[PDB]
C-alpha cells in the first residue's frame, strides 16, 4: 500500500514513542542526519575490509 | 491515532489498517505550533463540538 515516504516516517517516531509533529517540524534535520549517516556507512565500508 | 485522507472534494480522518472516514474535529487531532513549517500542510476546516452547544 504506498504511503508518502515523510507520512511513513511519522508512523515510525510513533512507533518508538515519539510524537509525530517532532517528525515534521524537523524533517530537514532528520533527513539529513539520515543522508550524512548513510555517506559514513559508504566510507568505513571503503576504508576497511 | 489516525491519517487524513481526501476522496477529491472532501477532507476526512480515518484509522490506518481499515477506510472508516470521520470529520475532522479538535478531538480527532492535536495542535503544534503554526501552519509555515510542516512540508505538504493542507488548509482545512477542524470542526469543534463545543461551539453549538455554545449556540444553544
Ligand atoms: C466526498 O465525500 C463527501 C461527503 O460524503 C461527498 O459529498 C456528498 O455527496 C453527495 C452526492 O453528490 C451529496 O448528496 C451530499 O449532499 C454531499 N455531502 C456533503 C456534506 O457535501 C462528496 O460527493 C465526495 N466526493 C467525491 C469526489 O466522491
Ligand atoms: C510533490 O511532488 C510534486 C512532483 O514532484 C511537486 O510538484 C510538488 O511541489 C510536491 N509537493 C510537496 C509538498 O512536496
Ligand atoms: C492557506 O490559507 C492561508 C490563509 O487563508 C493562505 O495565506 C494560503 O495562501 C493558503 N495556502 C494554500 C496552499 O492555498
Amino acid at each position: 500500500l504506498q504511503i508518502p515516504f515523510a507520512m511513513q516516517m511519522a508512523y515510525r517516531f510513533n512507533g518508538i514513542g515519539v510524537t509525530q509533529n517532532v517528525l515534521y517540524e524537523n524533517q530537514k534535520l532528520i533527513a539529513n542526519q539520515f543522508n550524512s549517516a548513510i555517506g559514513k556507512i559508504q566510507d568505513s565500508l571503503s576504508s576497511t575490509a | 491515532e489516525g491519517v487524513f485522507v481526501s476522496n477529491g472534494t472532501h477532507w476526512f480522518v480515518t484509522q490506518r489498517n481499515f477506510y472508516e472516514p470521520q470529520i475532522i474535529t479538535t478531538d480527532n487531532t492535536f495542535v503544534s505550533g503554526n501552519c509555515d513549517v510542516v512540508i505538504g500542510i493542507v488548509n482545512n476546516t477542524v470542526y469543534d463540538p463545543l461551539q453549538p452547544e455554545l449556540d444553544s
